[PDB]
C-alpha cells in the first residue's frame, strides 16, 4: 500500500547500511531531481538522518 | 513496571545477545560520542 498527501508518513533511516542503488526500483522514473547534492556523489557522503 | 514512564519518545536502535564467583566487573565512559 502507501499513504495519502494529508497524512505523509516518514520513516527514519539512521542505523544502516545504506546499499543507495535504489535505482532498480522501476529504472524510467518520471523525476529524478536533486537539491543540495549531485545525483551519483550522494552514494559516497555520511549524514546524521 | 514493564513501561518504566508515563510516555517513551525515542527512534533509536541498537540490539545485540546476551551480555550474561559471579564478578561481574563493568566499566562506563563517555568520550568522542
Amino acid at each position: 500500500r502507501f499513504a495519502s498527501v494529508y497524512a505523509w508518513n516518514r520513516k527514519r533511516i539512521s542505523n544502516c547500511v545504506a546499499d543507495y542503488s535504489v535505482l532498480y526500483n522501476f529504472a524510467p522514473f518520471f523525476a529524478f531531481k536533486c537539491y543540495g547534492v549531485s545525483p551519483t556523489k550522494l552514494n559516497d557522503l555520511c549524514f546524521t538522518n | 513496571f514493564r513501561v518504566y514512564s508515563s510516555a517513551n519518545n525515542c527512534t533509536f536502535e541498537y540490539v545485540s545477545q546476551p551480555f550474561l564467583k559471579n564478578l561481574r566487573e563493568f566499566v562506563f565512559k563517555n568520550i568522542d560520542g
